[PDB]
């Protein structure tokens, strides 16, 4: 149709192209018409005189406070981060500095540099760049805390909820948790005088680091108490997060009843509210898969993590830590996906997607780096036991075991000796000394797995059933303790048959292992009967199957806000 | 620990003392400097004297805006002819008024 | 196939 | 103990010898004939150096002086940005 | 912890409010200029630096730091590896102020050209002899116009650095055209009652003439630098001079005179320039050329690899300088560890420089033909170490591209009848007893013996290494034993006059040599030939204990007038 | 191991 172009738009170009003198009027120029400029630049190319302009915080103040058009600066400032300039690190150092020189000034000016703090701090824990981010709320922090008066208890309250989201995302647990205390120190003080500030940010940024420390049963009480404190007035984001957070902390508790309402209402905020190409929505998609993937449902679950990743790889560029998350769980849920079919290569592409991202922007002894070793090892390793070569096999075993060991101590490091995530290391290490023909060192793996997830979890749990089909497989296949193996196979499927029902897609191999198991030692007649269990259990596998997508049964929700809430937390008796 | 700026019209003493530190020992340490007796001196605080037996931290110095980064202003003022004049602190010079970049043409 | 899947991401 | 600090304005900012020595160039200032000052205090006449920019070089000296090898967490100078420029230069000159 | 000196607090404010003081930096004394772009680069700010580093108003006041100057080789590279392209704006730049400049009086246009020189040596020093020549020939244009004696001097002063920028990016052609307006404008200046110092300028046309694989005129030319080499000379011209002789020296198969000029060259490397210096790098990687080329690969990749760290340090990443030391190091690493079949660090490096000069220098360059070549050869043994034959059918056929791409690189620059064409004639010959191409391997080699006996006299160690792959075709996998006798003892021959009897491939000659009178029926023979390999490998266990090359110089071995004069008395 | 190392860079 050739439709003549705006003269907004004309002129757009117009300036831009003369941007070589006219780059100092342009900073004196309306918001909406500034960041139009800055944008075009950044179509045309010219990230150069673009990552020139928003190296400095009083220019990039004037483009944040286009909410409108975030979704575009988010974009932008990606790819300034990936052309070289450190954007983030400069901003962040920026307003650092400048903030010091007016902490003894004024209260206006203070509140003033605190909003603007807490706009660019927000954009920086947007787009991933939490170690970033924690500077501009630490200087917000110490803005805060100078005068005492009631509304700046309250900006230092925002700041500590603020800062233990920075934390948790930078996998800084052993600060958060001063974090927490430091602002559960500035509440109290603001209840004292009869002022009660709402504390479901503050209970679920806590939950989300009890459960990202492993402490589940803390993390479910603690998303338990933010939900009690959930308000009718409070922001659509902090309320997706809280759901987020005790939907998480309720399906690691095996209470999928809660979790699935939670979740679900939680993305049918996020899609209502946000819309369908917002970070957000892509954070609480990526939760949902995290439920599904943790509820058996994988096939739907893979669909839910591409579809998080592709709002977060379009929001967010190419190498965020963010799009790194969501390659990692995609990665992760498509390896589970495939598990039964060997076609690991979209897996692999989006688990060393996951690894060539955050090794760029992340430091090699960084907590968070070492899960997207772990999504890369169970798949490498698969692929080792699927290729018909053997001097490749090994190399991946190889590959693998180093991945391993560099995640164990990544993990022992950060977390400690005894938790959830270090007996999961232990497990896939048991898993890998099983699949590299050792054994000996595979059985002390797997026990030592089994004793640090019984001891901290309970004894009928997913993982711990997991583990036990693993060390069950590992003896009536090659260590040859028929009589441990026999009992380990009755323990995880009668976990599975508790947990899931028998529909549960883990015991195909706990059956298969318990039907060869048999055959080796005898009894014939419950050869046939566990034969035709597992004809019964693949009857149930096809019935009931074929279902439609997960993002379809969120659809506009016939349960709103303070009903959802009000029936997970009048059944927690 | 203090630290602060005696003003004296032009004169300035970067001296540090401590918070239990009486202002008569301040007025020592400007008679150790300006060779003037402690009862030729007065001392101002954003024009406010400073009587000679509250201490330190008693007339409003403490260690936290008075750092050795950025010291308190001390007035000053000398003994003539039986009488004491005011205090003229005069202003250091007037830094170049940097223009703002978002100011219009 | 001889075991069970890999626990957790 | 003492040195007077002539600024280029007339200011003269006494600070204490062991904090003007911080800066390579008072040093230098105050060796030879420039140390032949009897009158107590030596001073030492910064003709280019203007008062406001000279306060927080004095400022700096006693900052450093107070804060040298010290295990507990430091400050950073501060230095305002219209005055920074001019900082920069006399930083170099006076090799503080 | 010790405070922030006032210095560097101050440049942290300044640069803080850079809007604000932009253009007051650019009038801060020249040593503070240059801290505050290179807290500048610190910060991370790149895209500010690059567009205040394209100016050569502001780089000319960066380029006279010199003591920092090893900090500006890394961030005007980290720009051009930003995406910024800081020598080829500063070049166009040069050549725009040259233009509006040459119509003036010569006092300003001197001023010009100085500018011209620093700016020009700091561009060919980071490796972008592409756009140094650029300069240079600004530099020449403006010195042309005038002909009294200071111009002219000025310009064989440039004529000596536009035959090294022409000899870093491979203009051979152009470079023998640049020594002969070179060598026009020192007979004019000889005519006028002076005489200019001709050391530099014959070390670069040693340089040229080597890599053009001239080795008896390179030899000649290194001769008559040597012969020029006075007192006075700068360190630099004395380094480069010693180190193209060396090389000249080492390829006309004179590795007892050699010894002594590269040691001395990196003596004097390390004394002056210091021990993380770029020059004294360029000493390093051709110490490690000296100690390739005479069978001491098991230390000469403790000389590359110190080469490398020395340029990926001051260098930073996609460097040219980089990228050499990488292909240089990862064929000492092929040889070092042939007898070992660990290449994954020889592959890792040889991938490494091929990367970097894609990325900097056309397809269609010499340069990148040797990189290609190393990683060919590193494939070669990879693929024949492996037990899959999809792999021994992939790796050998990239190998194959690689090769015929060096090849026609090197016969369209060249030509057909040179050396380097030669030995990728001969490697090709190599390549193709993998593939099982038979025929066409002897006939490869065939064709690098005649190239290179028609060269390189009849008893070289070239000639050598071709005579024993063509035997080794013909004895291992063509059976034709008789016709691999008289090569294996040609082989022998060469190896044992000129390297003695702890010469690497002697392991290789005297195998093949055993299998070959196995197969045949000289049984005596064979036995004696085991315990003459048995010698050999004794011997070489013995040999195995030599320092490290970095301290057989020590310190202060002799001076300059000794060694030139051992040299020159040398014959 | 048949055969000998590769002529120069
Ligand atoms: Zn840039």
């Amino acid at each position: 149709e050739w439709i003549p172009e705006t003269l907004y738009n004309t002129a757009i170009s117009a300036v831009v192209d003369n941007y070589i003198r006219s780059r100092r009027d342009i900073r004196s120029l309306p918001e909406n018409i500034q960041f139009d400029v800055y944008y075009k630049l950044y179509q045309q190319g010219r990230l150069c005189q673009l990552g020139s302009e928003f190296c400095e915080l009083e220019v990039f103040a004037k483009v944040l406070r286009a909410l409108d058009k975030r979704h575009l600066l988010h974009h932008c400032f990606q790819a300034l981060m990936d052309h070289g300039v450190k954007v983030a690190s400069v901003l962040a150092y920026s307003f650092s500095r400048r903030c010091s020189y007016i902490a003894e000034s004024d209260a206006a000016v203070k509140e003033k540099a605190i909003q603007v703090g807490f706009v660019l701090g927000g954009f920086l824990s947007d787009a991933g760049w939490y170690s970033d981010a924690e500077k501009v709320f630490l200087s917000c922090l110490q803005l805060c805390t100078l005068h005492d008066e009631m509304l700046h208890w309250f900006r230092a309250v925002e700041c500590c909820v603020r800062l233990l989201h920075v934390r948790n995302g930078n996998c800084k647990y052993h600060l958060g948790e001063e974090t927490f205390k430091l602002a559960q120190t500035y509440m109290d003080k603001l209840s004292k005088h009869g002022q009660q500030a709402n504390k479901a940010a503050l209970y679920g940024e806590l939950c989300a680091l009890l459960f990202a420390k492993s402490h589940y049963d803390e993390a479910y009480k603690w998303c338990i108490e933010a939900m009690k404190e959930i308000t009718a007035g409070l922001p659509v984001k902090v309320v997706v997060d809280v759901l987020r957070q005790a939907s998480k902390a309720c399906v690691v508790k095996r209470e999928f009843k809660k979790a699935e309402q939670l979740i679900k209402h939680a993305v049918y905020l996020a899609r209502d509210h946000f819309g369908s190409k917002h970070p957000k929505y892509s954070d609480t998609l990526l939760d949902y898969g995290f439920y599904l993937l943790n509820v058996d449902n994988i096939c739907q679950s893979v669909a839910i993590y591409q579809a998080a990743l592709d709002i977060r790889q379009s929001v967010f560029g190419g190498k965020n830590i963010h799009v790194a998350t969501a390659h990692e769980d995609l990665a992760y849920s498509s390896y589970v996906h495939q598990y039964s079919s060997g076609k690991f290569d979209n897996a692999l592409f989006h688990a060393e997607r996951a690894i060539g991202i955050i090794t760029h922007i992340l430091p090699e002894d960084h907590l968070l780096l070492a899960s997207s070793k772990r999504v890369k090892a169970l798949i490498l390793e698969e692929i080792a036991i699927d290729c018909h070569n053997k001097e490749t096999e090994q190399r991946l075993l190889q590959e693998a075991h180093d991945l391993h060991l560099s995640s164990l101590q990544l993990a022992k490091k950060a977390f400690g000796e005894f938790n959830v995530q270090t007996a999961k290391h232990y497990g896939n290490l048991g898993r890998l000394y099983q699949s590299m023909r050792k054994f000996k060192e595979a059985e002390e793996m797997h026990i030592k797995a089994i004793q640090i997830k019984e001891q901290l979890l309970g004894q009928e749990d997913y993982e711990v059933a997991l583990s036990v089909g693993h060390l069950a497989s590992l003896y009536n296949y090659d260590m040859n303790q028929y009589e441990n193996a026999e009992k380990l196979y009755l323990r995880s499927i009668a976990i599975g048959k508790k947990l899931f029902g028998e529909g549960y897609s883990g015991l195909e191999y706990d059956y298969r292992g318990l039907i060869k198991l048999y055959n080796s030692i005898g009894n014939y007649e419950k050869v046939f009967e566990y034969h035709n269990v597992l004809s019964n259990w693949n009857r149930l596998r096809d019935r009931q199957y074929s279902v439609t997508d997960a993002l379809e049964d969120v659809s506009t929700s016939p349960q709103s806000t303070e009903e959802v809430v009000q029936s997970f937390l009048i059944s927690q008796n | 620990d203090v630290f602060l700026m005696i003003r004296r019209h032009k004169t300035t003493i970067f001296t540090d003392a401590k918070e239990s530190s009486t202002v008569f020992e301040l007025k020592r340490i400007v008679e150790g400097i300006l060779k003037r007796p402690p009862d030729e001196q007065r001392l101002y605080k954003d024009d406010q004297l400073l009587d000679d037996g509250k201490t330190l931290g008693e007339c409003g110095f403490t260690s936290q805006t008075a750092r050795p980064q950025a010291p308190a202003t001390v007035g000053l003022a000398f003994r003539a002819d039986d009488t004491f004049e005011a205090l003229c602190i005069e202003p250091f010079s007037s830094p170049p008024e940097l223009p703002d970049v978002m100011k219009p043409q | 196939l001889t075991r069970n899947k890999g626990p957790a991401a | 103990m003492y040195v007077k600090l002539i600024s280029s304005d007339g200011h003269e900012f006494i600070v204490k010898r062991e904090h003007a020595l911080t800066s390579g160039t008072i040093k230098a200032m105050l060796s030879g004939p420039g140390q032949f000052a009897e009158n107590e205090t030596n001073e030492v006449n910064f003709r280019e150096i203007p008062s406001h920019v000279l306060s927080k070089v004095c400022m700096y000296f006693t900052y450093k002086v107070r804060y040298t090898n010290s295990s507990t967490e430091i400050p950073e100078f501060p230095i305002a940005p219209e005055i920074a420029l001019e900082l920069l230069m006399a930083a170099n000159f006076l090799d503080c």
